[PDB]
RNA sequence: GUAACGGGGCUAAACCAUGCACCGAAGCUGCGGCAGCGACGCUUAUGCGUUGUUGGGUAGGGGAGCGUUCUGUAAGCCUGCGAAGGUGUGCUGUGAGGCAUGCUGGAGGUAUCAGAAGUGCGAAUGCUGACAUAAGUAACGAUAAAGCGGGUGAAAAGCCC
RNA sequence: CCCGGCGAGGGGAGUGAAAAAGAACCUGAAACCGUGUACGUACAAGCAGUGGGAGCACGCUUAGGCGUGUGACUGCGUACC
């Protein structure tokens, strides 16, 4: 008969933390994109987020392999005469470690006003001290 | 209680009546009274003899104490089109619509 | 409720050769 | 200069929205003869703050 | 159609679909690309046809004892009175009454009412005796039927 | 024989609208622009009727992977061991059992597993 | 106290005392219906089938109604190609109700 | 405007050899429902305890059907405790459709089988009537020019002095 | 009889089977224009639909869904001749 579907009212989302440090930057977002979409869940809902909280600390420290460190180029534009600008790596490190790991976590998550309030829950903190100790965040082995 | 009134085959069009309709619309008698009056347009007056002429059918052929009655439905719509035909430039003829519209205004007092 | 009987001829192209 | 295409009930609602006017909502109350009259303005009759201004 | 075969309006320039008379079909007031002309529905039929399909419906209603063959059938007056008693006591409403000699007295009688008819035995025909739920046949009138027959 | 035929379409016009009715600005008004929508109804329904078997075919497959790496399992390993254990349960039973109770989704995992190795 | 069991082939999740509509079935409306193929016999301890159709387990349930399915129109359109073609269908169903289920 | 992996991103998540698993179509298989074609065991103007197969489709060819005006059936039947049209609903048939009814209506309609079409509209820069669109926008028709006071009138800048 | 401007129209009364049969007058649909009700909508992009789909508003036997309206979100989806 009807196959069971979460109702988001009745959803328990719980709280993790992962440390970015000594991380792979792709194989961390992608595990991070799993968690907020709920895959892990058996009670998985493709049009409820049935995801959790994860905070994300020493962004700063996230490694990437190979040559990317100074040849990963992210580009934007900001819808202007000529308004392309290129930022590197370690340009977009020194001057904001979280928005790297935003972005990344944010391509992979899917489009639409579900994939937002998906990348909504994502608490990204350059530093090692949160300010979220009130919701029992666990520390997450990953 | 309906106590309905209405004028049929009113001169202003219904798109620039619903404007001054809206003001009264759920207001008391007295209030919607003197916004008619002191509104600068002449759909405030043309609905304003309309609204007298409820209240006085109140009074007259329903029950009395016109204190205690609101403007429950108020609503204004099209009437019938007049034809008319005004010449243009290069002999083309364009077709004016001098365009009519019904006024309809229900008082209750509950 | 006649139809328009007169219409102006239209106005000429312009030059597309 | 003119339309592709024909706009719809729902666009021509949202422009005519704000084309509603605003009650005054500021009717004074003479201090003499009690009449309602606009916000610095003569009361019908010719009176105005209390005394007389129109002699008619 | 009365009119006119002036184009309503000149064939290139105008901001209308081409025209060329007002008397077209698709343009009101006038049309009807098709009228219908005084024809004759007539349908020839073969007096073996003919024969076969009388034989037929006869055989048809001797087989189902609709049809009644009687001596002389015949009324003293021209009055409907008697011919609707003469009716109602054999137990006879809808019944036509062939007759080898046509007779005034019972022409007459039978003229205004409906339910019954009377024609002559060479006057018959397959659409009339098919309508007619009963038939009485006098003894003259079926011999001559047989001997038209053949 | 002329025939008057204002009854047959206001008819079929009716019923047009009456398939078409709950639609967005004119599609729900006007019967030529209706029309098309009912067809274009009529053919994403005939779509819909196959994309719905493999939409809740993904839909199921991801529950069940969800709950066997959370047993400790991949999904591809846990199907193969039910396979060799040779159990004939469907996607949507086991989604079904897995949403609902765990311990019998355990149980299953740890047959598959015993079958695998 | 549920089971699985394949009877038109596809497997259900019926629990004790409630109806599920199922595919027709040539039976009569008010004769018990016996199903031996039941893939898990469920209760507070798991018993899993070794091989299929468990050992002794069966379904026993009454039909309730033999009807048809809602109104479904099959509408295919060719575009620009002059090409439209409708049909109906309703599947008929024949609900049982679960009275009993055994170990 | 990054723009020559789809993107994220990947140092294996890049390429070669092998293997074991899974996703993967309207493809096959399992069930039910419908129609055509050939067979044999039988029904013999028709069901099949059946069997194998076919059922994407434009132009085109063949077959079977739904809808309406009128005529015979039909001076028979429904119908002023309510016909036709209009308007929503529940069933029903692979379908054009059919049935009953909530309310308006007010006096016509018509079962089954046959006969003829001016017999089915979504387009032809189609025709007739009406209503939207632009839009409460341009414009309110020589840049010789109105003001005050009194009068009538419900209302006066345009009416009278 | 009353409002209204000794108007127009309307509201009462009466005629009338019926006055949403009032002369702009048999039956009175559509495009088009409003009111009230229930839902949704002011961070979310594209033939505006379909499948799933939580919630809300209305009645039911039973106390679970079922009948209708709405429908956030989600995969697919570039009108007709």
């Amino acid at each position: 008969m009807k196959t069971f579907t979460a109702k988001p009212e009745t959803v328990k989302r719980d709280w993790y933390v992962v440390d970015a440090t000594g991380k792979t930057l792709g194989r961390l977002a992608t595990e991070l994109a799993r968690r907020l979409r709920g895959k892990h869940k058996a009670e998985y809902t493709p049009h409820v987020d049935t995801g959790d909280y994860i905070i994300v600390l020493n962004a700063d420290k996230v490694a990437v392999t190979g040559n990317k460190r100074t040849d990963k180029v992210y580009y934007h534009h900001t819808g202007h005469i000529g308004g392309i600008k290129q930022a590197t790596f370690e340009e977009m490190i020194a001057r904001r470690p979280e928005r790297v790991i935003e972005i990344a976590v944010k391509g992979m998550l899917p489009k639409g006003p579900l994939g937002r309030a998906m990348f909504r829950k994502l608490k990204v903190y350059a530093g090692n001290e949160h300010n979220h100790a009130a919701q029992q965040p666990q520390v997450l082995d990953i | 209680m309906e106590t309905i009134a209405k004028h049929r085959h009113a001169r202003s069009s219904a798109q620039k009546v619903r404007l001054v309709a809206d003001l009264i619309r759920g207001k008391k008698v007295s209030q919607a009274l003197d916004i008619l009056t002191y509104t600068n347009k002449k759909a405030a007056v043309l609905v304003k003899k309309v609204l007298e002429s409820a209240i006085a059918n109140a009074e007259h052929n329903d029950g009395a104490d016109i204190d205690d009655l609101k403007v429950t439905k108020i609503f204004v719509d099209e009437g019938p089109s007049m034809k008319r035909i005004m010449p243009r430039a290069k002999g083309r003829a364009d077709r004016i619509l001098k365009r009519t519209s019904h006024i309809t205004v229900v008082v209750s007092d509950r | 409720n006649n139809r328009p009987v007169y219409i102006p001829r239209p106005r000429p192209p312009h030059p597309r050769l | 200069a003119v339309q592709q295409n024909k706009p719809t009930r729902s666009k021509r609602g949202m422009r005519r929205s704000h084309d509603a006017l605003t009650a005054v909502t500021s009717l004074s109350v003479d201090k003499t003869s009690g009449e309602k009259h606009l916000r610095h303005h003569i009361t019908a009759d010719g009176y105005y703050r209390g005394r007389k201004v129109i002699a008619k | 159609v009365t009119g006119s075969g002036k184009k309503p309006w000149r064939q290139k320039g105008t901001g209308r679909a081409r025209s060329g008379s007002i008397k077209s079909p698709i343009w009101r007031s006038g049309g009807v690309t098709f009228a219908a002309r005084p024809q004759d529905h007539s349908q020839k039929v073969n007096k073996k046809m003919y024969r076969g399909a009388l034989k037929s419906i006869l055989s048809e209603l001797v087989r189902q004892d609709r049809l009644i063959v009687v001596e002389k059938f015949s009324v003293e007056a021209p009055k409907t009175k008697l011919l609707a008693q003469k009716l109602k006591d054999m137990a006879l409403e809808d019944v036509l009454i062939i007759t080898g000699e046509l007779d005034e007295n019972l022409f007459l009688a039978a003229r205004n009412l409906h339910k019954v008819d009377v024609r002559d035995a060479t006057g018959i025909d397959p659409v009339s005796l098919i309508a007619f739920d009963k038939v009485v046949m006098t003894a003259d009138a079926v011999k001559q039927v047989e001997e038209m027959l053949a | 024989a002329r025939v008057k035929r204002g009854v047959i379409a206001r008819a079929r016009h009716k019923k047009i609208l009456k398939q078409a009715k709950g639609y967005y600005g004119a599609r729900s008004r006007v019967y030529r622009v209706a029309f098309q929508a009912v067809i274009k109804a009529g053919q994403y329904a005939y779509r819909d009727r196959r994309q719905r078997k493999r939409q809740f075919r993904q839909l199921w497959i991801a529950r069940i992977n969800a709950a066997a790496r959370q047993n400790g399992i991949s999904y591809s390993k846990f199907i193969n061991g039910l396979k060799k254990a040779s159990v004939e349960i469907d996607r949507k039973i086991l989604a079904d059992i897995a949403v609902f109770d765990k311990v019998a989704f355990t149980a299953l995992v740890e047959k598959a597993k015993a079958a695998l190795a | 106290m549920y089971a699985v069991f394949q009877s038109g082939g596809k497997q259900h999740r019926v629990s004790e005392g409630q109806t599920v509509r199922l595919e027709k079935l040539d039976i009569a409306t008010g004769e018990t219906v016996e199903f031996a193929e039941v893939l898990m016999i469920a209760n507070g301890e798991e018993v899993k089938i070794g091989v299929p159709f468990v050992d002794g387990g069966v379904i026993k349930a009454e039909v309730v109604a033999h009807g048809r399915g809602e109104k479904v129109k099959i509408v295919k359109f060719r575009r620009r190609k002059h090409y439209r073609k409708q049909q109906g269908h309703r599947q008929w169903f024949t609900d049982v109700k679960i009275t009993g289920i055994s170990a």
